[PDB]
């Protein structure tokens, strides 16, 4: 599971 | 009591607030459109409408206090298990007592049972749901109270996954006697009656509504023709 959009939003 | 920093912490997140929530609801003219007049006629718009939630949800995560303290992985974590649990908290804002709906602004986005059943959901999460509204709307809470609990109940060390606990709980701890100290200045009787420990409970509560959406949720999107109608974000984060 990897996370690019939730991970971008939080960036 | 209520400290500088505790003050501090209280401006932050009610701008965080004002600056996700928009009462005006101008955004919703961009989602699928809603069909109502059997099919899940519902689940385009309301798709799209928990895809907008959860975008505003990780903005106020992002302002709380402490949270950007903590790691990536930390952060994810924290974030996938809540965000159910604060879109629920969030709506509470657009429910109405008058009917039991959320009223979004206009007669296309306000929304019933019936239009949570035709996204494909069922009683058993439906009625509990409702019955959390009413419960959290009638405790009248400031929008001080409001915001620190979207923020308490995103900052939780017992989330599965959760690594550095220890640093989740002292973020969590510096929110919580906020709160009970804010409850405890400003927040006269007879209304401040219990007050900490009703909320509380409502997070306990939401802990078994995020049990009951995540199943129906799981076996909505096994179908891959319900799951063609999700967006990439509500995959990523509900699941995949
Ligand atoms: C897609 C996954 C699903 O499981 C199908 C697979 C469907 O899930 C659903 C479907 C509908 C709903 Si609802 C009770 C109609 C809802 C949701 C979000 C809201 O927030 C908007 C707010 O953010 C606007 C303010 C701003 O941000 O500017 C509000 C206000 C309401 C009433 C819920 C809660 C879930 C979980």
């Amino acid at each position: 599971k990897n996370h690019p959009m939730l991970m971008n939003l939080l960036k | 009591k209520l400290s500088e920093e505790q003050q501090h912490i209280i401006a932050i997140l009610l701008d965080a607030h004002h600056k996700t929530y928009d009462p005006t609801y101008a955004d919703f003219r961009d989602f699928r459109p809603p069909v109502r007049m059997s099919p899940l006629s519902m689940l385009p718009h309301l798709a799209d409408l928990v895809s907008y939630s959860i975008q505003k949800v990780i903005g106020f995560a992002k302002m709380i206090p402490g949270f950007r303290d903590l790691t990536s992985d930390d952060q994810i974590v924290l974030l996938k298990s809540s965000a159910i649990e604060v879109i629920m908290l969030r709506s509470n804002q657009s429910f109405t007592m008058d009917d039991m709906s959320w009223d979004c602004g206009s007669q296309d986005y306000k929304y019933d049972v019936t239009d949570v059943s035709k996204a494909g959901h069922t009683l058993e999460l439906i009625e509990p749901l409702i019955k959390f509204q009413v419960g959290l709307k009638k405790l009248n809470l400031h929008e001080e109270e409001h915001v620190l609990l979207m923020a308490i109940c995103i900052v939780s060390p017992d989330r599965p996954g959760v690594q550095d606990a220890k640093l989740v709980e002292a973020i969590q701890d510096r929110l919580s006697n906020t709160l009970q100290t804010y409850i405890r200045c400003r927040h006269p009787p007879p209304g401040s009656h219990q007050l900490y420990a009703k909320m509380i409970q409502k997070l306990a509560d939401l802990r078994s509504l995020n049990e009951e959406h995540s199943k129906q949720y799981r076996s909505l999107s096994f179908q891959p023709e319900n799951s063609m109608k999700l967006t990439p974000l509500v995959l990523e984060v509900f699941g995949n």
